[PDB]
């Protein structure tokens, strides 16, 4: 590890200054290195690891997209041959974002689930464990998709189960997670009915019980449960 | 596409 | 040369995949491959090769400038230390940076700026000379910083004088040249009346000469005539 | 800061 020499408090505070200047492959690259360290994240630490990562491999999901997009229209009836370079650097910027995701899913395996005992930390790896599979799932064409779909869900599905028991409806892990598995539903899974009941449930359990919220906790909840009525409304 | 956080 | 066999029109194709999917390290690396083909580049391949480069060193210039801030705020009376780790990581991405201007500076010296004897490949080739000298002399600070600048103003200067011979007053390369050494004048080289002197004869020639020009070209000179106005206003 | 191309 390139991370093994520097402290794990310097380690953070480089990923905070690379979170400020919008270097999100070096905030990666620190957090990876913090999490290698071996000790437990706390919450701030477990939200700037899923930051860095996220923006890393959201510019990867948008290249991918648009390199498909391109292939695929080379690939209509009628289209002029452009010979393999379009497939092979769409493969590139693939293979790419599929080493990223190995590389989040091996940080939760060694070993941030297993040393994950209270809710807040356990939802939130499997969330994102879910969330990891899932960016695979959108890219996967083999004949290990199914398992890679599957994996996706018995990740969500776990932390859903805990997240049930362990958190109230308004919490913004467990609100996250439930619209992210819906998305899962909607756009992997070709289970558009789950979607849109797994939304509006989750929604309309957090609505009830706003009440019980602080202010600062009101704006946090709100916010994620407008992501969940932006979805429905892109749905219905 | 739809909204993830 | 990690681009070594790869072929050049497939190189020149992936780069523009890569701008299309924002993709521009991927971009300058098969930019850079291309130039090391050892063949002249057309029009159209010497703005690949800028845009790829123009837009990995901006964004490692805006992170820098973040760092370089925090960094004068830590070292201000009364701030509390936060110990080597902010001007560490100034440290590192400023090495980055140095590394891909010379980079550039190295594919226009072996052997770009040689082989251009037209004076639009010639005066291109010597604003980037120009304009990656700027970028080193933003971040220079030890016993070259003078030999630095120096560097950049000659490379701008030769450009100058091919282009006042060569080119009409709205060509777009050389408004661009003069849009940009005008701005050395004004940030590097302390000379803020030789950079509105710059900018306003330039503009003002240009305006005289706009009558020559088809629509199209019209276009071109005034987008950038309008940003000579532009930093005159931010000047004056 | 100032416009450049
Ligand atoms: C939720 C969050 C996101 C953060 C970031 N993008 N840097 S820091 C942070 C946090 C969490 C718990 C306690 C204090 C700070
Ligand atoms: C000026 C320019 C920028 C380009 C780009 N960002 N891809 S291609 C291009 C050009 C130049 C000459 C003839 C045809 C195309
Ligand atoms: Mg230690
Ligand atoms: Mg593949
Ligand atoms: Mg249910
Ligand atoms: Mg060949
Ligand atoms: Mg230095
Ligand atoms: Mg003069």
């Amino acid at each position: 590890g390139a991370m093994g020499s520097m402290e794990r408090a310097s380690l953070i505070q480089k990923a905070k200054l690379a979170e400020q200047a919008e270097r999100y492959e070096d905030m990666a690259a620190f957090m990876k290195g913090a999490v290698e360290k071996g000790e437990e994240l706390s919450c701030e630490e477990r939200n700037l690891l899923s930051v860095a990562y996220k923006n890393v491999v959201g510019g990867q999901r948008a290249a991918w997209r648009v390199l498909s997009s391109i292939e695929q229209k080379s690939n209509e009836e009628g289209s002029e041959e452009k010979g393999p370079e379009v497939r092979e650097y769409r493969e590139k910027v693939e293979t790419e974002l599929q080493g990223v995701c190995d590389t989040v899913l091996g940080l939760l395996d060694s070993h941030l689930i297993k040393e994950a005992g209270d809710a807040e930390s356990r939802v939130f790896y499997l969330k994102m464990k879910g969330d990891y599979y899932r960016y695979l799932a959108e890219v996967a064409t083999g004949d290990d998709k199914k398992r890679i779909i599957d994996s996706a869900r018995s990740a969500y599905q776990e932390a859903m189960d805990i997240s049930k028991k362990e958190m109230p409806p308004t919490n913004p892990i467990r609100l996250g997670l439930a619209l992210n598995f819906s998305v899962f539903h909607y756009e992997i899974a070709n289970s558009p009915e789950e979607a849109i009941s797994l939304a509006k449930t989750t929604f309309d359990e957090a609505m009830a019980d706003l009440h019980t919220l602080s202010e600062d906790s009101y704006k946090d909840s709100t916010l994620i449960m407008q992501l969940l009525r932006d979805n429905l409304t892109l749905w219905t | 596409f739809p909204a993830t956080v």
